[PDB]
């Protein structure tokens, strides 16, 4: 209250839980763009887009940990269920070898005829 | 000297807003309560 | 179309030629710890829970105070909780200590 | 039931989902103390302690994995998006070094101006 | 050349609640609208 008549004191009362965190806002870099319902891995965060971003704006990444489906597996490799999924950044692409690549989770329905599999995301690590 | 201080006797609720496909509309049940005992008032018998 | 599927608190497993689980019980499954909804039979499909829940157990090695904050550990070869810390899997940490008639409460872990 | 007129026999049916394990109960040792809203890192699990609590009282740890606006960081470093973040137990503020400290979260929201961070807070391993 | 663009002006509908921490049902806002400006109509001035 601008112009109030008594310089009346405010209390802020602590707060921390600020949002569910099923979801977060990054921002693209520049040799980077998505596409809704794929994933990427933008400012450490690994997730599913749900929106089509272009270019320097505003997108939000899916981190539910969740069980997700998903085509663009290496399809030299075999995933079978239960073997942990690693993310390839600089093939955009799901791989099993652990070289240097980003633990992003763990396959349930083993790779199908239709190099599509169903894994469960991790927590961001 | 035994006060008791009834706030919300009981309410039961069920929800399954954000639960499991395998778990059913999981039930809970709640009450405000407070009782004030003394020691003005008691004397301890054995047998 | 949408990438989500389900909400990843249960997971699909066939059982193996030397597997074989009943219900409500802990079961390490083609890399998923979970329990187990279903009486399973080899060659059979099971649901297991990996609902990052608390969770309560009495199947531990009865050796070493499991005192609460403490991380829990999965040893498939005896088929045990314990805080042995070795090759065993880690599954889960401990949030009520053991009581007198070993039963323990822990949260369970992502299967990272 | 005692004193039933049968001899009846009880089947218990096992349950292993005792709770949803969002919090955990912890109590407080001699050198540890709470306050609402505030996080801190009691017997090995760390969270939002939602209650005050002095010594040898049961306070509860929200650990729900979801997004959390912090502060009380080490206001030298800096704090990307993307970031992960560490629980300094000794100075009892959050940092990106990981020295021998606890891994905690993943910045959402980098450091503004006024040192506030949004993050995720992780699993407890 | 200004058009107020709106499909759902404001709904405050109560959201999930964790019935396991009886927190109550999270209370939110949503408003679905746009706006359409324009410069042919505007005319800037200084003081």
């Amino acid at each position: 209250f601008k112009g109030q008549p008594t310089p009346s004191t405010i209390t802020q009362i602590t707060r921390a839980k600020i949002s569910d965190g099923k979801s977060v806002r990054v921002i693209l870099s520049e040799g980077e763009s998505t596409k809704t319902q794929q994933f990427y891995l933008i400012n450490g965060f690994f997730g599913v887009a749900m929106q089509d971003g272009e270019k320097g704006d505003e997108v939000t990444l899916q981190i539910e940990q969740a069980e997700y489906e998903t085509d663009n597996i290496v399809t030299s490799e075999a995933f079978e269920a239960g073997k942990l999924i690693y993310w390839d950044n600089t093939a955009k692409k799901f791989t099993t070898t652990s070289a240097s690549n980003r633990l992003v989770g763990r396959v349930t329905d083993g790779k199908d005829s239709n190099n599509v599999i169903w894994f469960i995301l991790l927590p961001q690590q | 000297g035994f006060k008791e201080l009834i706030k919300r006797d009981l309410t039961t609720e069920v929800g399954n807003a954000d639960l499991s496909k395998l778990v059913e509309n999981q039930i809970v049940g709640h009450c405000y309560r407070g009782a004030f005992a003394a020691v003005e008032e008691n004397v301890q018998e054995i047998s």
